[PDB]
């Protein structure tokens, strides 16, 4: 459960910044270098963040640290 | 079927001072699970021993009880005259009490129906098994029902099956017994008595029993 | 005194114990000991052994479906008796005569108890939990012949000095206050427990319910799994709480097995083969398999949406120490 709440708070913030950047910056500071680039960077960092946050300990505990007739009754005086 | 607990002697001049025993014999084995109770004349019947050796709390060290086989005595090794009245012989092993025959120690037509009740004082209903029994005038004491509400289990006679249920009220801690059509063998004395949960050492606890004339 | 006996499928192997149940204090849990009677000497050579051994079995009904089992053996022991002495032993031995021979286990602290968890209706096999054995085989393989199985429950009784007071408060701003406590902190069982409810409202809304509920909580350590929670018994109350003004109200509650029987997982107190058994006794800290605890939970469903107040009282429940040894069947 843990790496799914991690995901999720890394992802959040990664779309937060993300929306507000890539509608503003379409005219002021670049129009095709820099929205491009924020769009393909955001998507990568989401999903490299994906797979680095949920399957990275799984890959660890798998190639490494592999390792994981009835009864009766006598009076006995 | 019901373990015949027969109880040997009938009578016994049991002079003062004397060393009595009483026997009691079953037709299967019941184990060590017997217990023996006093019958005071026109009175409710008292627990003495439980286990067939271990005694009741409150019981004089003069009582004792052994088990070789099948038989199971009670022995008084001193008699006083407070200690006269009727003793019986009981086992707990199985569904049926199965009490036995009294040894003495002396020196409304069907239609109708009608409930008693049992007022029951510091006893819980789920920590405790309520039972109704009955004696007829010149007979050994009858077991008729059985209710225990922690596991939610009531039992009855083959006699009583369909005229005879039982209840118990937890809220007003009150046991009913509920006759709807009374044969011939209704006229006794009924008993309300209680027992422990998870655990039996005899019916520790008895109720005044009533007295009820029916069937013609 | 009555001692339990046990006798092998082909008749040749009989063994002999004291008890069926074994108390663990704070000191040592009480030794198994035991006799082991091989009458002939069928046995040219080969010797009997006797072994003590602790299981842990666990499954779920989506582990199930997936196809997944736990089962774990935490504790095992041997020992070849055939080649001190307490005194039931001695008397064993003279009664028997020159082919007793007699064995002895000594359980460590820090073990789990025996302890049962509710099959269903679909489940007609072994049941999950913590168990003991002690099994006797004629082996120099075990086969059915020769060997005997005789359970053992280790047990935990009520301790004979109460602790404090369980009683718990909380304050919520928007404020409310909520104040409960119990009559002690040891109940048997069947006994009703007996709850009293303090509750101060000066906010302008109310409130319209207050719910007692009590909770078991089984902790499955080993191969970690969720805790088990399960509303054994539960009390609702239509009751409302005006702005400036304060209510008090004691309550009565009390679990039993009757209402119970349809829950799968519910943990019981160990059975020696199918018995009925109460509610599981709580578990003394002072291990390693399923850890039963209670708790009583207060809630106050505060107004309107709208949210609640709640305070968690722990209690234990257990059993007093009998004179007698429990007849682990039912008494009629």
């Amino acid at each position: 459960a843990k790496p799914i709440g991690f995901t999720m708070y890394t992802t959040c913030i990664i779309w937060l910044a993300f929306i507000p950047i890539f509608f503003g910056t379409a005219q002021s500071a670049e129009k095709m270098y820099i929205q491009t680039t924020t769009l393909t960077v955001s998507m990568s960092l989401s999903a490299s963040v994906s797979l680095g946050m949920l399957y990275m300990p799984k890959v660890y505990i798998i190639i490494f640290h592999p390792e994981q007739t009835n009864t009766s009754s006598t009076k006995t005086t | 079927g019901d373990i015949q607990m027969t109880q040997s002697p009938s009578s016994l001049s049991a002079s003062v001072g004397d060393r009595v025993t009483i026997t009691c014999r079953a037709s299967q084995s019941v184990s060590s699970a017997v217990a023996w109770y006093q019958q005071k004349p026109g009175k409710a019947p008292k627990l003495l021993i439980y286990s067939a050796s271990s005694l009741y709390s409150g019981v004089p060290s003069r009582f004792s009880g052994s088990r070789s086989g099948t038989d199971f005595t009670l022995t008084i090794s001193s008699l006083q005259p407070e200690d006269f009245a009727t003793y019986y012989c009981q086992q707990y092993k199985y569904v049926p009490v199965t009490f036995g025959c009294g040894t003495k120690v002396e020196i409304v037509q069907p239609g109708g129906s009608l409930r008693l009740s049992c007022a029951a004082s510091g006893f819980n209903v789920y920590s405790s098994s309520i039972h109704w029994v009955r004696q007829a005038p010149g007979k050994c004491l009858e077991w008729v029902a059985s209710i225990s509400s922690y596991y939610g289990y009531t039992y009855y006679a083959d006699s009583v099956k369909g005229r005879f249920t039982i209840s118990a009220d937890t809220s007003k801690n009150t046991a009913y017994l509920q006759m709807n059509s009374l044969r011939a063998e209704d006229t006794a004395v009924y008993y309300c008595a209680r027992s422990r949960q998870f655990w039996y050492s005899g019916l520790d606890y008895w109720g005044q029993g009533t007295l009820v004339t029916v069937s013609s | 005194t009555r001692v339990f006996k046990k006798a092998s499928p082909n008749g040749k192997l009989t063994v002999y114990l004291g008890k069926r149940d074994f108390v663990d204090h704070i000191d040592l849990v009480d030794p198994v000991d035991g006799v082991v009677l091989v009458d002939p000497e069928y046995l040219k050579e080969r010797r009997v052994y006797v072994t003590l051994t602790c299981a842990f079995r666990y499954g779920r009904e989506d582990l199930d479906v997936l196809g997944l089992t736990f089962r774990k053996d935490l504790f095992v022991a041997n020992v070849q008796s055939f080649p001190p002495l307490t005194r039931l032993q001695e008397r064993l031995i003279k009664k028997l005569g020159e082919h007793a021979y007699p064995f002895t286990f000594e359980i460590p602290p820090n073990l789990p108890c025996s302890v049962t968890l509710q099959p269903g209706p679909e489940d007609t096999g072994k049941a999950c939990g913590v168990d003991y054995e002690v099994k006797a085989f004629c082996a120099e393989k075990i086969h059915k012949r020769n060997s005997v199985r005789l359970v053992i429950e280790k047990v935990q009784y009520a301790p004979e000095r109460p602790g404090p007071q369980p009683t718990a408060e909380t304050t919520r701003q928007f404020p409310l206050h909520l104040e409960a406590s119990l009559d002690k902190e040891i109940y048997y069982h069947g006994e009703p427990i007996s709850v009293n409810v303090h509750v101060t409202n000066n906010t302008n809304k109310t409130v319209k319910k207050i719910k007692i509920s009590v909770r078991q909580y089984a902790d499955i350590c080993l191969f970690n799994t969720a805790q088990y929670k399960c509303p054994v018994a539960m009390e609702e109350a239509d009751d409302t709480v005006a702005p400036s003004s304060t209510f008090c109200k004691v309550y009565t509650l009390t679990p039993f097995l009757a209402n119970n029987r349809e829950k799968r997982g519910l943990a019981l107190d160990g059975k020696l083969k199918h018995e009925d058994t109460n509610l599981a006794s709580s578990t003394l800290l002072r291990i390693l398999g399923i850890i039963v605890s209670y708790k009583v939970k207060v809630k106050l469903v505060v107004s309107r949406a709208s949210s609640d107040v709640a305070v968690e009282l722990p209690f234990t429940l257990m059993h007093p120490k009998p004179k007698e040894e429990p007849p682990h069947r039912e008494v009629p």
